[PDB]
RNA sequence: UUAAUUUAUUAAUGCAAACAGUAUACCAAACCUGCAUUAAAAAUUUCGGUUGGGGCG
RNA sequence: GCCUGUUUACCAAAAACAUCACCUCUAGCAUCACCAGUAUUAGAGGCACCGCCUGCCCAGUGACACAUGUUUAACGGCCGCG
RNA sequence: CCUCCGCAUAAGCCUGCGUCAGAUUAAAACACUGAACUGACAAUUAACAGCCCAAUAUCUACAAUCAACCAACAAGUCAUUA
RNA sequence: GCUACCUAAGAACAGCUAAAAGAGCACACCCGUCUAUGUAGCAAAAUAGUGGGAAGAUUUAUAGGUAGAGGCGACAAACCUA
RNA sequence: GCUAAACCUAGCCCCAAACCCACUCCACCUUACUACCAGACAACCUUAGCCAAACCAUUUACCCAAAUAAAGUAUAGGCGAUA
């Protein structure tokens, strides 16, 4: 996502009013691109045993491409939401016993 | 001479004049909402006052948005809240050279999505911001039911939202029979939602679609005067009869 | 092989129907009720046939259900 | 410049424009293959005239005729003078049913008959 | 700018079809190619360039008998009416192909070579090395697109494990799959090189307007460029 | 035009994003998006003064 | 100036532009032009039928090769003093 | 006395020298009364020419030039069946 | 709707010598070399004589297409409603 | 004394107030003013420039939320014309 800041400083129009723009407030300056960023990884809770990226039950951070293309559409994982976190740790609490 | 009302109020006057008045009131509120979108193509200011350099005096600061342009392909598929940035550029980032016009188009992708409520696989011309937002919202269905009308920036999104809200409001035979417990589970999952049935139909319409829908509601080919007059006549003879 | 039907002179395929016809359990609000084209959407029309047969607008049945159809070919 | 203001009649264009225009006469048939015109006798209007033989009513009126107030006929008046005695009478005998109004002259739908009123089948 | 193309005929027919000239004008109406238009009128003879297509309900190799060798206006090499079985079709004609002759349309890719005539068409796997060929495809069952003009011919160079390498008349080599059919011999109407036009009237008869008169100065490209022959073009797909 | 500014546009490249296997290594198919370079084609603008007329000096 | 022909409608019809002939460069290819064509082809150009010929040069520019190269029917150039 | 004109079709215009009345006036480059007009009245009558074809498949290689020899290139202006 | 080019389907070219012919004389037609009149003229480009072509790269009737940062151009920086 | 000269009144302008109109019958998107038949194509896009800076190359008020004031202040600007 292309992020741009405005060169030329729009002059602060009111509280209950809209800012009045001129054709010099159409001049932009690229402050960042959101590609060319070090891509973070997302967290998933697995429902099935898979290859070396994990086993069933434990959450794992994998690359966004792998987790969005293979693990989530094929039903191998669930989003690491706080809701299903509770049922998964409860199933861990009932699988491993006293 | 002068108009009585200003030119920018004729739209609301047209809403109060005719068949547009007979639309339901909650649709009229949702049409006259006029709320601001979340920032997409700019970084908003943190505070309301920002002490600046070269004089240590606090100044008010507002954040004004970017006038971003959405083509019709943004209406065909779920983009982010992002579109094209039609703007201008000084050549080598100094203002003493030429001023050139620049268009920043987003990067588009074609990925398949699944919906748990509609039980269908869609092909969408998604971007990367929508993928990140769906990941942040823990599902396509939560992303469409969650994000407001101003932030989808798509009519396909509002159609999907009205479909999901109608499915939630009706409690319909959703998935299929031979599995009603899965129906109860999926309907229980998205329960922090589900406006009434008569309010779910008017979600995400344009003004023209709502005008046509309300026009089709009161279509009503008229009643012949024979039935009206025989009703009046038999009422008069019953009135003269019982006395 | 080299097909002889140039794409520009062939019958164009219709535009893809608007996306409201993929959303299940939802009926679209289209211009069939006003009997004239507008923009903003498009309906799907049922097949039509003439109730009363007309000799100036008659359409033949297809060829393998003509009553004189034979499988083996004759040569006139 | 050509003559803009005078109206566009059938006498004006080239040899193909003449003939395609016409003057407002309602056609009575169709053109077949060999440029023949086939008249259809059910399309040409048949004048329905009566016999005026023993008729006693002139194109003018005598001035000795008295005057009266004008009253344009209204649908309530036509209902009252046409159907209201019959419905009143057979309601007094308690045999009136709101279910079948067709026996008093009401028609549920115009699709059956020859002189249907709202799409106006008949000419004049 | 109503420009509907004249090539609108969905059924193959032997009959000459009326064709409209274009004058270098594309669909918008502006000129795209200069110096074309306004010749003698022509009609189009639909050539069948897939030399091996069997008739309907027939499968194997089939024979054909030549009927006439005409003059086609729409190309350089003249064409031949060829009849066989229960249909007729126009094909491109080769040198020394006259009427009444019988030509073969083969599919069988043999173990050894086949000593073939100057008319018939075999797949490239069955032809002997060094044979002069023409009307070659680039894919099996595409149609003849390369060598077709008058008196031009390509030589088959070598046969490798699953391909055969062809030398076009531009001398650039091109390998193609082993089952691609190609006809044998040079295309008809040699001495098309030796045609003298004679006058500017013939160039107006052929449908070519004269060159424009603005003097252009030659730049850097105008010298004689001695280049190495371009690398071989491969239509064989590899995984 | 070999005058100043620029590449808004196309064509090439390189990097990034996007996809996939791959035994501590390599390969990066095609199309869009951003950035950087080169070229083609262009866009805006200018073309000082004194001068026993102007030009040359 | 090879010829027939073309042009500054309204002051210039020509020795000017085109023209058959010759030569240089670009392109291995399917459907809307080129083309329903395929290197005896198509396009960008110079010169101007024919007859005798078209001498030398890649220093520079441009183009092509990236093997310091190839290219002048490419832009162009083909000496000085005693 | 002239005729290098005229009669028609197509294209274009639309009543624009047919009758009566006014001619006191008005345009006739002057006048009579009529091509540089006013009002009223009345005509152009189709067989000539326009305005056309029920479908689905299928068929249509041998120019024209008295079309008969001869001879060609720029390769052509006309067809059906179930 | 003039004009530059193109597309669709058409039309015209007496007579003589025809060497066979983008051939010769020469009508109709197209163009406009020279002279004279005219210059608020018949005409915002004509008239009279004299000329080139006149079976072709010809002329022309109808419809359509290419439009201005452009169209088109046998390059006249020619034409695009005087 | 001929040509001539003279006229008041149609109407119009600027405001206030108030939100304003549209089928008698027939015809009118094809060659509009046409009674009557089978491909259904369809809209959403930063204004630019003259001009001022005595040239000109960044720049130059025009943007539709009532007034007055803060105030032509803080600010921006080949820190300059000006905004
Ligand atoms: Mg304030
Ligand atoms: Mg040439
Ligand atoms: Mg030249
Ligand atoms: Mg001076
Ligand atoms: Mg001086
Ligand atoms: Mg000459
Ligand atoms: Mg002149
Ligand atoms: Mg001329
Ligand atoms: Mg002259
Ligand atoms: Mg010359
Ligand atoms: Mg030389
Ligand atoms: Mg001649
Ligand atoms: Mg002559
Ligand atoms: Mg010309
Ligand atoms: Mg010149
Ligand atoms: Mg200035
Ligand atoms: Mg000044």
């Amino acid at each position: 996502t292309v992020i741009v800041e405005r060169w030329w400083k729009v002059p602060l129009a009111g509280e209950g009013r809209k800012p009045r723009l001129h054709r010099r407030h159409r001049v932009y300056k690229l402050v960042e691109d959101t590609k060319h960023r070090p891509k973070e990884n997302l967290e998933l809770i697995l429902t099935q045993s898979v290859e070396n990226v994990g086993v069933r039950g434990d959450l794992v951070s994998v690359k966004k491409s792998l987790g969005r293309n293979r693990l989530l559409p094929q039903g191998l994982a669930v989003y690491a939401s706080p809701e299903n976190k509770k049922l998964f740790e409860e199933e861990k609490l009932l699988r491993q016993e006293g | 001479p002068l108009h009585k009302y200003p030119v920018w109020l004729w739209k609301r006057l047209q809403l109060r004049e005719g068949i547009c008045s007979r639309l339901p009131g909650h649709y009229l509120r949702s049409l006259e909402e006029e709320r601001t979108p979340t920032p997409v193509h700019y970084r908003p200011h943190g505070a309301k006052f920002k002490i600046n350099p070269k004089n240590g005096q606090r100044e008010r600061v507002e954040d004004v948005p970017i006038p971003i342009y959405f083509p019709p392909e943004s209406q065909r598929g779920l983009w982010g809240g992002e579109g094209w940035i039609l703007g201008q550029i000084y050549a080598n980032n100094d203002k003493l050279s030429k001023r050139l016009k620049k268009v920043w188009k987003p990067q588009l992708f074609e990925r398949e999505f699944y919906s748990e409520i509609l039980d269908k696989k869609f092909t969408v011309t998604v971007t990367m911001r929508t993928l990140d937002l769906i990941d942040e919202a823990y599902g396509l269905d939560f992303y469409i039911l969650k994000a407001s009308g101003e932030d989808l920036c798509s009519k396909f999104g509002m159609d999907l939202k009205r479909g999901m809200l109608l499915r939630l409001a009706r409690q319909d035979p959703q998935l299929h029979p031979e599995d009603p417990e899965r129906r109860a589970a999926i309907y229980d999952k998205y329960k922090e939602f589900a406006i009434p049935e008569e309010e779910a139909e008017w979600v995400g319409l344009t003004l023209e679609e709502a005008i046509e829908k309300q026009r089709l509601l009161e279509e009503k080919d008229p009643v012949p005067l024979f039935k009206i007059y025989v009703a009046e006549l038999i009422q008069q003879l019953q009135q003269q009869a019982l006395s | 092989a080299y097909e002889w039907g140039v794409r520009s002179t062939r019958k164009s395929e219709p535009p893809p129907l608007d996306r409201v016809y993929e959303i299940p359990g939802l009926e679209p609000i289209t211009f069939a009720g006003k009997m004239h084209f507008v923009p903003w959407l498009r309906p799907i029309f049922p097949p039509w046939d003439r109730g009363y047969k007309d000799p100036r607008f008659y359409r033949s049945p297809p060829l393998h259900e003509h009553p004189l159809y034979k499988d083996q070919a004759c040569y006139i | 410049g050509a003559d803009r203001m005078s109206k566009w009649t059938s006498k004006r264009g080239p040899r193909s424009f003449r003939g395609r225009k016409g003057r407002g006469a309602k056609g009575i048939g169709f053109l077949t293959s060999g440029w023949r015109f086939v008249q259809i006798k059910e399309m040409v209007p048949e004048f329905v005239v009566p016999d005026l033989t023993g008729f006693k009513l002139k194109p003018y009126v005598s001035y000795l005729a008295p005057e009266s107030e004008e009253t344009p006929l209204t649908a309530a008046q036509l209902f009252s003078e046409a159907v209201a005695p019959a419905i009143e009478k057979d309601f007094k005998d308690g045999t009136f049913d709101p279910d079948n109004l067709e026996k008093y002259g009401f028609e549920p739908t115009q699709e059956g008959k020859l002189f249907q009123l709202y799409p106006r089948n008949f000419l004049r | 700018a109503n420009f509907v193309s004249w090539k609108s005929r969905t059924k193959y027919t032997i009959t000459p079809v009326k064709m409209r000239k274009s004058g270098g004008r594309d669909h918008t109406g502006r000129i795209r190619v200069h110096g074309i238009g306004g010749g003698h009128k022509q009609r189009y003879r639909m050539i069948d360039f897939l030399r091996f297509r069997p008739e309907e309900t027939k499968s194997g190799p089939f024979e054909e008998k030549v009927i006439q060798v005409r003059y086609d206006p729409c190309r350089s090499a003249d064409i031949a009416l060829v009849a066989g079985g229960s249909r007729k079709r126009w094909i491109i004609a080769t040198e020394n192909m006259q009427a009444g002759d019988t030509i073969l349309n083969s599919n069988h890719i043999g173990r050894m070579a086949v000593a073939a005539r100057e008319g018939d068409a075999h797949p490239l796997g069955a032809l002997p090395v060094g044979t002069l060929i023409n009307n070659v495809e680039s894919e099996p069952g595409r149609g003849a697109q390369y060598i077709r003009a008058a008196g031009t011919c390509g030589v088959l160079l070598r046969k490798v494990n699953g391909t055969a390498i062809i030398q076009l008349p531009s001398k650039r080599q091109m390998q193609v799959l082993e089952t691609c059919v190609a006809t044998v011999g040079r295309v008809s109407n040699v001495d098309h090189n030796k045609r003298v036009i004679g006058k500017a009237g013939r160039n107006r008869w052929l449908g070519k307007r004269p060159n424009s008169g603005r003097w252009h100065r030659k730049g850097g490209w105008a010298g004689r460029k001695i280049r190495p022959l371009p690398p071989m073009k491969s239509y064989v797909k590899l995984p």
